[PDB]
């Protein structure tokens, strides 16, 4: 319209931890995945 | 199927024939243009078209060209997808984008935005609309309905309306009879309005229509086919009448100032 | 309830006020420049069956932000927390009562169609609030500064008001009578002796009082009150009768 | 590749010119009668253009807001204004290689004419406070009912706007100008419309009214003929109605 | 209170009217020349009113662009503002119980006039997200140089709005019309200029200078008085010799 | 060092001498003012100057007064550091702030905003720039270059151009020749354009310019110096031709509608 | 203090009056010829004023934007609107005691005139929704090429806008006017142009062309003379060129 404009969510916990593991390393992520799969009963 | 009309606001002289022709063209979804008194027999025309519209579940989209201002009208017309348009956020479904397959009930506001008229000529050019900053166009389908309140050819010759805008649309033009021209259902519509007013105001009985009141109503030009007549009926009802006086000195004209 | 100098024409005006206050039929009243026809609305509301109902009178001129739809239901869903404390719409706030409309002469075009639609069919939808509207509260319109000629001049819609207005209320100017304007001036003088704590007026001489009545009183009762206030301040005492009449504040010496 | 063109001598020559210029990404001009649908030929050429597999997004010049013209030709970088996020490519940047048919080009203002002259150059797109402009090559297309030389003589359009045009200004002959296969094309359009509106056909048919309307102005060179045909079909409301008492005069009041 | 110039009998009556307006908390209009300190006199009268120690609002009429009453006037102390939400004091809300002089109130917008009409009549301006419209205890004042009687007749403002906003409008006589404070204000200006510019003394208005001051039309009035102070400062020369020609024109080119 | 111009769209008669004088003034970094036909001989001259521009790595940031809207123009001109003017965020590098030490390439847009001209008067006053809401002004350096198309004195007398704008500017005048006047490299430029068209369009050979084509081009007014000839040549090439006719019935003027 | 002032009777009187009013911080108008370098003389006098060691920030009157009038004349409190942080004092508030040299005031708008009239008030820096205004005292100076009396007669200049300057208007003589140090200023300009053009000196020298150009209007009283001298020096292309065949005519097509 005019030279004017306007400005326009929130989450936490699980997705935060999921994103945190992404910040890790390659072999560290491999070890973390191996450890996580040790308890997972529906993972291959 | 068949959708019942909300009101029996029809004229015996030629409105029945007009309705018959409209039903003949009702199954067709082509560019349809109506004409009649602004706000009186034109809104009724749109409602009747919606009732006689083919199929169901069609979102009856109605808008006024005087509203939506000027700068923000384009965002609602073409749609809004890019950022900083309508507060950004999600792609704002524009007025044309909001109605997909529904009736686009036009209003004869005769908006001076002939630029908006040219843009709407593209809104119905091949059945598509592109949102603001839209990466790719979108072929949107929706029924088109128009009504008129003035002489479209006079506006085109005088330039008040774009000639190409008129040429593209209005596969047919339908003019509603003037209130001064029909003069058929005057008594019937008066009685129906009186009954409705009595029901709404819980009047114990319809006071009745006097011949002098009938003579004055016939003398009234009634510029508004469905509104000014309805206004006069509401004025007489609010003024009311005694049990003995069915309509003696019934106040048809409300605009008059008191003594 | 409210001091009033109802005349023959105002008798029919009060009859219409009763017929539209009690019966929830929509009303359209016309006042003068300084008529203050709002007092008649308050009297009718008390006379209406919704005297204990909500009494919200809106001056339809302070439209802020995008208003329009948001005025009838503040959505404000673009940003911020999302929960809106204030959100009582126009119909909701005065539901079960009277809906007085003021300063609608200089109303916008967008508001007009929505208001016309929101009365008959309602169905007001917005993010912050949504309701079918048409609260069946008696609809009241006044402060008609724009004449019906001005309304025909595109300032107002013809059909929408025509359907909406089942009745009208006329108000002759204070130049017509000037007696109730004298009675209203006496009432304002009592109110001044009360709040403004006026000890006693200077009094009035016949020539000055007639000249004040001879004045066209364009501002009606508002002009009368302002003129009385100007005379009292100019006299500033209750010593001698005010043998002169202040035509207008604008002057020099 | 769907317009009901008459394929007459003029129509075939125009189609050949469009196909020849379809591979060229240079800007082209469209003259003639608007409301008749020269834009359909433009869309056909854009599909037949070299950037056939390219995002083609036309635009109406009159559609852009005056104070939002900058946001129309570009995108807010969000490094300014109250608006946030943004960083959205403009319609041209949204296409960025397709065909942008300039609609309402004659409706472009002097400010719009100057903005087009600025866009006569290639790419160099700088957003709101942009660090560097971005160059994006896209094929250009324009249409205008009014005479660009007439506007330039009036000075309404900028000179560079006329200089922005590079390819031939394809001029559309009016309804009376060609009038070679308009009967056949209109009959095909009427048949298609009848099939769409569940109308089988017109048993009355006939072309005496059609032959007479061949000597008719038809200001809407193509759209007006179809609209009048649809109006006649609907008003007659019958199939066994020959081309008798049928004229192009929907606004006309009967006696 | 504050030192002020103008000691005429008409000036005494104007001061009497100012003090009377001080007793009346109702809104009033002070008519006179801008550039005379009318707002300062309004503030002094307010100090002489009941609110001897009260706030004062400059309340310039043409001081806001694209800002609402709930933006600065009523303010946005309450939350839930569009977009960003934060507290914002309102001058009308803050200056309640103080002084609210209107600066150049004749230079106000039509929408501004419409909002001011409701603010003056109802007395409950309210705020965006403000649950309580409340009341402002300040007394509305105004001091401008334009004539609303002409503006109102011109439709520049609403007649009923002005009538509600104006009750005891009084006009201060011009100093040029007065032509009496000229000697007093001239001596005061000479003393003030000698103090400020650290001059030895007031040179003295010679017979030519005194006649020039007396015969000067003084179009600026107190603005012309300030111009006279400036011109005397420019032509101060030596305090030893009287200013022979006090009156001079800066636009005039010497020799 | 020496950077060859991408194109040398100049006139043999005197644009060679004009280029020589430009090279003579090339070392200086003062206000360099070019002039000539708008859209034709103007930004080609700008590119030639940028090739002859002193030093290297200079941001030849080009701005057109038509763009930047109206309200947003000032913020992008002076830059913006404080919030609420550039939406806070980073200190917005303004259009002037974008090129530090670079050429300020001007276009003869003739900004109707005298406020824009007044801002530009302070732009080159002492070599300084302060951001919007900036607590401290910043002295900046940059080169200046412009091209012209209208009589700046005529507008200044008409008040269309501010006297102060021309007083601060217009240190030296460099007017490009009109097309109807040079008439020298017309054959050379025509041959270059024809060769370029044949190369780009993969034409087997240049059809050649007939004497009738050359005579028509000489008679052609050609309001645009360097582009109108280019556009006409493009239109003639688009019209195309067999190998038999070198330039018979060549459609140089595409504005002419067909029969 | 770097300007090569002509030191003419006009120039010397101007410098002397500037020094005399240099200690005074009151508003003043530097009248005469703009383009001729009022800004440089303004900087020299600011270095020569009472507060020589002060932050002086000048700007163009019409540099800013209309919607950002508040954001330019003040600082964004950031309490409202999408603006964040901010709380940055304006350039006038950035000087905070310095000289607010008014330049290009002739292009100021009516809103700009209202803002200047607000500035006529003593300080009073109130932001958007700010708590209370702040009174900040800074030196004021004005320069323009047009007659503010002419604008006020046209009504363009507000009465307060005319009264904004608190001193008599000091006019700058034109080149056709002063014409006194024309030889000296010409020699200094020729030396500077030769030094910039890497030319040690002009062996031709002489002032016959300079004398002929002395009998010229030279509307850009200093700007035009300097531009023309530089242009002639560049055009000669040889040092051994006397003041013959040299004139001021950049626009004219050379024969």
């Amino acid at each position: 319209m005019k030279q004017g404009l306007q400005l326009r969510l929130a989450m936490t916990p699980q997705l935060q931890q999921a994103i945190r593991l992404l910040q890790l390393s390659t072999l560290e992520l491999q070890q973390e995945l191996q450890q996580a799969l040790e308890s997972n009963p529906l993972l291959e | 199927m068949a959708e019942y009309k909300d009101n029996l606001l029809g004229e015996a002289n030629s409105f029945l024939e007009v309705l018959e022709q409209v039903s003949h063209l009702a199954p067709l979804d082509k560019p349809v243009l109506i004409i009649g008194e602004r706000g009186t027999g034109k809104e009724l025309i749109a409602s009747r078209l919606h009732y006689l519209s083919s199929r169901w579940q069609g979102p009856f989209i109605s808008l006024n060209c005087a509203a939506l201002n000027e700068n923000l009208l384009d965002s609602e017309l073409f749609g809004h997808e890019a950022g900083a348009f309508t507060g950004a956020q999600k792609r704002h479904p524009g007025r044309f984008e909001r109605a997909d397959g529904g009736t686009l009930f036009l209003d004869e506001l005769a908006t001076a935005p002939m630029m908006v008229q040219e843009k709407l000529l593209r809104v119905i050019e091949y059945g598509e609309l592109e949102r603001v900053g839209g990466s790719q166009p979108l072929q949107v389908n929706v029924r088109l309905v128009c009504a008129t309140n003035a002489d479209l050819p006079a506006m085109v010759n005088e330039g008040t309306f774009r000639a190409d805008l008129l040429d593209r649309l209005a596969f047919d033009v339908v003019q509603l009879p003037p209130l001064r021209e029909r003069e058929s259902d005057i008594m019937l519509m008066a009685e129906y309005f009186a009954i409705q007013m009595c029901r709404e105001i819980k009047l114990p009985l319809f006071p009745g229509f006097t011949e002098r009141a009938r003579e004055t109503l016939l003398n009234y030009r009634w510029p508004g086919n469905i509104r000014e007549l309805k206004n006069v009926v509401e004025r007489s009802v609010y003024r009311h009448g005694t049990s003995d006086y069915p309509l003696d000195d019934i106040i048809i004209d409300p605009f008059k100032r008191r003594p």
